[PDB]
């Protein structure tokens, strides 16, 4: 209930046509983005680790822990800032437009964003309306106008509106004669088809004639005017309150299942690290209880270590152990997954299959964070006019058949009427001849409580009693409005649940006469049930943007309507038939690569660290690193970083030629199988077994009193180098065995990693620089390789460690 | 118009290997048959090495060194008799072992200055921060800084063979060539100032636990300071609480007689190193070597176990897949 005067002349508290779709400003951006980023557990942890390493102690260097975190923060900040500046630029176009206002008996021109409620406005032919107008008159008689809403329902049929009978005659002839009227309206709502109101037009002396206002008088925002020279309307809703601006809902954020699994694995490994550190510090302070086990006359504390507070000492030792064993959670993974996501997205643009000579353009990638998300789609929501039909498109029926063969459920959400919407569904092979149409339109609900009886009849006594293809639901937007909004009157049997079960147990669902927001409501309703089904939405019109921004991954067709949905989506293909190739092969490959990379990155560091934790039982729990600082720094940077990146950027697990020709293979990764508890436990136990085998095999080897033909003993750096060599060879050969698509790049990287490791060991060991405070590794590697016993032991260990994998490979080839 | 490059279109030629049970089955047999003979050879080699260890720490009233456990101003001497059953023919290496001695502790490993032992003049007069509290003594920097150098094993061991009569005959032991050639000739050098060794260490002092300064260890100038073989050998860490270090070398006699004929021997030792303070043990090991090194059956046992577990599994899988 709001009152507005036509000319603001009396016979307020409203906004001012200002559309903002952005979230960050031009100053608060940094504090808000940093707060949003550092709230995550991984980003907090890395920081905490960097600060503790800087403050208390570090084994190798603070730079190797401070630089990659900064790079990771910077890349994401740049991405978010650019994607928000794009929305700022887009809003700048919608605002700062030209409109013509008759303020005081003259055709004043103002800026579009300065509209205030209650002023008569004039728009010429083919001009988009600036706000919610109410028709006062027209250039011609009969008070009619032809308006097409290409941005509200998706079609381009010529609708008709009727002017006010008492006001048709006012055409540029004293229309601002202090026209006494009061437009009493209803509060704005997203119904888009309901409107109650009344006019209080007065006469020269006095009048009280009041004509009711309905949907035939509202002139909606974002609908172009056609076949009319000029009209005159009165703004009632202006900005963030128009029926067009209410159905936006914004974009919150999109995360992948692989990304969530990474966080879960990080949370598990955090507990593993805490348990390791606590056990080590407890055993250390139990072992130091003996008077002669600390300061045994051959190494004594510099008085400080004695004068330090005992209570602070356990906390310092705990921080030192956490820093020493912090390597089990690699920052390299994050830095790498960033490069992989950035570089691998180029293949979609480069692909020659996504090319249409008519549009003379190719595919387009707006974000690179859903490449793995393309390979986990479960539900597909399609738009009828523009996407499915152009008659049908080139391969609309066969693409739907292929999608059905892959185990996906295809729903058609449109804004067209049922009469023309149902025939299109009957032509896309979505509705066969022998299927019973389960119909819930407005043609059968002319009341309120008939729906509850109908739902009970068609769910409880019709269908679940049992034929899985026969029943296909057909619904209307009007019925869905009551189903959604009026479901909070009874609680014994929830309307949403009893309607969701019949939707989900049906073969296909068609929904006609739907507002832009109701599509996002349906998509959101689907997303919450029984876990987390993964949804994909495809559209080409501006009314599809609400459901594109709500689904897990949004695809936007580059069509004749415009690029409104092409820039707001994640990917863009200039056809509908391209979807089969886009998500059958590319998504499968991306998901396989990223899952294998994550699993290998965790396993490679767990097996790296376990021997070092086992070593503490043979020293005095003094936090003595087993390896050299150079090896600790260089392990994840050059020795093992390149083979996994080369594997995860180009590796055909299954050749794309048979991936595209066999849609059935999409079901092998349907439920995130590659990152499940089974594989996680298998990789963790493999790493734990190999880590134990390394350390104990070398410990039993180091009880000889000599390993050379000249009778000379070895130090601890030789022990560490033996363990490190066995480690590097085992972790490289594991991936070499797992590789299935060997290119020249894979050969080069995999063999060059080992060759470079050997050459770097020989080069670092043998030259005194000198710029270091110590020369512990002067000749360790070259002296280590002069013994047949060590050669044979290493050769035996690189086979003992891989025996589980070799046995599993064989067992996976029978029964 | 798009570039039809194999790299851009994901069409790079590849090998695409497909390993199967019917093609990897002979590997399980060949590995076992190449591994078993190696294991047998290695385990047989490990059994033809003779070795004896003599524990001479004391801590027992029936031991001759119980009088050596706690002297005051008396330089203690022991003598332990022992017998050899089978003579030693190969080369003989003298070792000394310590137990419950943590050479790999963090506070003890890093307590050294590797640059000063390299002959650096700047580091000669001022030692590094890490080697504390053995950085300065009596307002004079110690030449070898750190506990790793300060606590060196300093016992004197001499072997005596008892002939047919009661007159013992000594055995010649050589101190040269027991340390790594590379870290003896490159990593450990002497200060370059002057020819006489005593005047090179002017602003330095001997360690606290020392008895004579570091430039008087041996008469030969080649093994006098920072090059002494025992010093260099002790400077190398141990990696385990129980370890052994090379002490002397016994060389072959010119004639074909065995190097150590069987019989009774005498071990006169000079008990200077206290080890009972932290429940440690001292021992001396006389051992021969071979192409592989010391006596340890672990390698042969592991090779035999791996070969057997591979061959049996291969046979089992061969008899199982025969159903098709
Ligand atoms: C807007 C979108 C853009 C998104 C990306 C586009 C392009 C980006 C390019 C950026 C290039 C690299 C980014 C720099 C950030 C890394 C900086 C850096 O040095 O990190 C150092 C890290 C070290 O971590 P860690 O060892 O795992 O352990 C960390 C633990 N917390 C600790 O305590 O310490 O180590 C690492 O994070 C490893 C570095 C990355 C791994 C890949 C490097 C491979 C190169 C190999 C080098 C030589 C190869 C020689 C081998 C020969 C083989 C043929
Ligand atoms: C031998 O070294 C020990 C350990 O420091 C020391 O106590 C003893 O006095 C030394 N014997 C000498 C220098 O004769
Ligand atoms: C070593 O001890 C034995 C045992 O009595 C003795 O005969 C011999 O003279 C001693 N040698 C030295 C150099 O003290
Ligand atoms: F063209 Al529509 F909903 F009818 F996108
Ligand atoms: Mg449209």
């Amino acid at each position: 209930t709001r009152t507005v005067f036509v000319g603001n002349h009396p016979v307020q508290r409203f906004c001012d046509n200002r559309i903002v779709s952005s979230k960050y400003t031009l100053w608060n951006f940094l504090p808000k983005n940093l707060f949003e980023q550092f709230r995550r557990i991984a980003n907090f942890y890395f920081l905490i680790i960097f600060l503790v390493q800087v403050t208390v102690d570090t084994p190798t260097s603070p730079v190797t822990s401070g630089l990659p975190l900064f790079f990771v923060i910077t890349v994401t900040a740049i991405k978010q800032g650019y994607e928000d500046w794009l929305r700022h630029r887009a809003d700048n176009e919608v605002n700062k437009s030209t409109v013509y206002i008759i303020e005081n008996a003259k055709r004043v021109r103002k800026e579009s964003e300065k509209i205030k409620v209650g002023d008569v406005v004039e728009v010429q032919a083919d001009e988009t309306f600036p706000c919610d107008l109410i028709l006062l008159s027209s250039c011609t008689t009969d008070g009619t106008c032809y308006v097409t809403t290409a941005s509200l329902d998706g079609e381009s049929n010529c609708k008709t509106h009727y002017a006010v009978r008492d006001t048709i005659a006012l055409c540029t002839a004293e229309s601002i004669d202090t026209l006494r009227a009061a437009i009493e309206c209803e509060q704005p709502q997203p119904d888009l088809y309901k409107f109650v109101g009344r006019i209080n037009i007065y006469s020269n002396s006095l009048e009280a004639v009041a004509r009711s206002l309905g949907p035939e008088n509202l002139l909606l925002k974002g609908a172009t005017l056609k076949n009319t020279e000029k009209i005159y309307g009165v703004a009632v809703y202006t900005g963030m309150e128009t029926k067009m601006a209410l159905n936006y809902q914004g974009k919150s954020q999109k995360r992948s299942a692989v990304e969530k699994s990474i966080n879960a694995f990080l949370i598990v490994y955090l507990f593993i690290l805490l348990t390791k550190a606590a056990v080590c510090t407890t055993l250390k302070y139990v072992w130091q209880s003996t008077p002669y086990n600390d300061e045994p006359w051959y190494n004594q504390k510099t008085q400080k270590e004695r004068e330090t507070l005992k209570v602070l000492k356990m906390f310092t030792d705990f921080l030192s152990f956490m820093v020493l064993f912090n390597f089990i959670i690699p920052v390299s993974m994050y830095v790498t997954v960033e490069m992989q996501k950035f570089l691998g997205s180029f293949f979609i643009s480069w692909d020659k299959d996504f090319y249409d000579e008519e549009i003379n353009e190719g595919a387009l990638v707006n974000t690179s964070d859903l490449n793995e998300e393309l390979g986990q789609v479960d539900y597909v929501f399609t738009d009828k006019t523009g996407t499915l039909t152009e008659k049908l498109q080139d391969q609309a029926a066969e693409t739907i058949e292929a999608l059905h063969a892959a185990g996906l459920k295809v729903w058609v959400l449109t804004g067209d009427k049922m009469e023309t919407a149902k025939s299109t569904c009957y032509a896309c092979r979505l509705f066969q001849t022998n299927t019973e149409l389960l119909e819930l339109t407005t043609k059968t609900i002319e009341e309120s409580e008939r729906k509850e009886d109908r739902l009970h009849e068609l769910l409880i006594e019709y269908r679940k009693k049992l034929e899985h293809q026969e029943y296909g639901l057909i619904i209307d937007g009007s019925t869905l409005s009551l189903i959604l909004n009026s479901s909070q009157d009874s609680s014994s049997n929830n309307y949403k649940s009893i309607f969701l079960q019949i939707c989900m147990k049906c073969t296909a669902v068609l929904c006609c006469r739907m507002a832009p927001l109701q599509k996002a409501q349906i998509v959101r309703m689907v997303k919450n049930l029984k876990g987390s089904p993964i949804t994909l939405s495809i559209g080409d019109g501006a009314n599809d943007v609400s459901m594109i921004l709500e689904s897990h991954v949004g695809i936007g067709i580059k069509g004749k309507e415009g690029r409104q949905a092409a820039r707001n989506s994640d990917y863009s293909v200039p056809k509908f038939k391209h979807l089969k190739k886009l998500l059958l092969a590319h998504g499968h490959l991306y998901y396989v690569r990223i899952a294998h990379l994550v699993q290998y990155f965790f396993y490679k560091n767990l097996c790296f660290i376990l021997p070092q934790f086992l070593y503490q039982f043979f020293c005095g729990f003094s936090q003595q690193p087993l390896y050299d600082a150079a090896y600790l720094t260089m392990y994840n940077i050059c020795f093992t970083s390149l083979p996994i990146l080369a594997y995860s950027l180009l590796e055909q697990h299954i050749n794309i030629d048979t991936l595209t020709s066999d849609p059935r293979l999409y079901m092998k990764i349907s439920g995130n199988a590659m990152l499940q508890l089974g594989p996680f436990l298998y990789w963790t136990f493999l790493a734990a077994f190999e880590g134990t085998v390394f350390f104990f095999g070398t410990y039993f080897l180091f009880q000889t009193a000599s390993l050379e033909e000249n009778g000379k003993v070895y130090g601890n750096w030789t022990f560490g180098t033996i363990v490190f060599t066995v480690l590097v060879f085992t972790v490289t050969l594991k991936l070499a065995l797992d590789t299935r698509f060997w290119t020249w790049i894979n050969h080069f990287v995999i063999w060059g990693s080992l060759a470079f490791y050997v050459f770097f060991s020989f080069f670092w060991g043998g030259i005194i620089w000198p710029f270091l405070k110590q020369q512990r590794m002067y000749f360790v590697f070259a002296q280590m390789l002069s013994s047949v016993s060590t050669w044979l032991a290493i050769i035996l260990l690189i086979f003992i460690s891989l025996f589980p994998e070799i046995l599993l490979i064989v067992l996976k080839n029978v029964r | 118009r798009p570039d039809n490059t194999a790299f851009k279109q994901q069409r790079l030629p590849a090998w695409q290997p497909i390993l199967t049970a019917g093609t990897v089955l002979p590997i399980f047999f060949i590995i076992g048959l190449i591994f078993i003979p190696i294991g047998i050879g290695i385990f047989v080699t490990s059994n033809n090495i003779r070795e004896i260890e003599i524990d001479y720490t004391g801590t027992e009233p029936s031991s001759p060194c119980n009088k050596c456990l706690s002297p005051d101003v008396t330089p203690c001497f022991c003598t332990i008799n022992f017998t050899l059953e089978k003579s030693f023919e190969g080369n003989v290496f003298m070792y000394y072992g310590l137990s419950n001695f943590y050479q790999n502790h963090r506070r003890y490993v890093k307590s050294r200055d590797d640059s000063q032992l390299n002959g650096d003049s700047s580091a000669l007069l001022n030692p590094s921060k890490e080697c504390e509290p053995y950085r300065r003594n009596e307002d004079k920097p110690i030449a070898p800084c750190g506990a790793i150098m300060n606590s060196m094993f300093n016992d004197t061991l001499e072997l005596f063979l008892i002939g047919q009569d009661s007159y013992p005959i000594p055995i010649a032991l050589k101190k040269k060539g027991i340390a790594w050639w590379t870290d003896k000739n490159v990593k450990f050098r002497n200060p370059p100032g002057g020819d006489n060794l005593e005047e090179r260490f002017k602003g330095t002092t001997k360690p606290v636990n020392w008895l004579k300064p570091v430039y008087m260890l041996d008469s030969d100038p080649d093994n006098n300071g920072f090059i002494n073989e025992d010093f260099i050998v002790w400077m190398r860490t141990a990696a385990l609480p129980t370890f052994r270090k090379l002490y002397r070398l016994i060389e072959r006699k010119s004639d074909l007689h065995p190097t150590l004929p069987a019989g009774r021997y005498w071990l006169n030792v000079t008990y200077n190193y206290p080890v009972h303070y932290f429940d440690g043990r001292k021992r001396m090991i006389l051992s021969t070597i071979s192409w592989m090194g010391g006596k340890n059956p672990f390698l042969g046992i592991a090779y035999i176990a791996v070969g057997s577990i591979s061959f049996l599994l291969g046979v089992v899988l061969l008899v199982i897949n025969h159903k098709y």
